[PDB]
């Protein structure tokens, strides 16, 4: 799922099946 | 940023990972 283009959604959703508990902080600027 | 390298270009795991906490 991580290897392709990811935009919007579909970004926020790798990011959150990738870092699970930790979260993440998603900055588009 | 995470939109150049992601989302106009093909993502990877390697750089996803530097987005978590």
């Amino acid at each position: 799922f991580v290897n392709q283009h990811l935009c919007g959604s579909h970004l926020v959703e790798a990011l959150y099946l990738v870092c699970g508990e930790r979260g993440f902080f998603y900055t588009p600027k | 940023g995470i939109v150049e390298q992601c989302c106009t270009s093909i993502c990877s795991l390697y750089q996803l990972e530097n987005y978590c906490n």
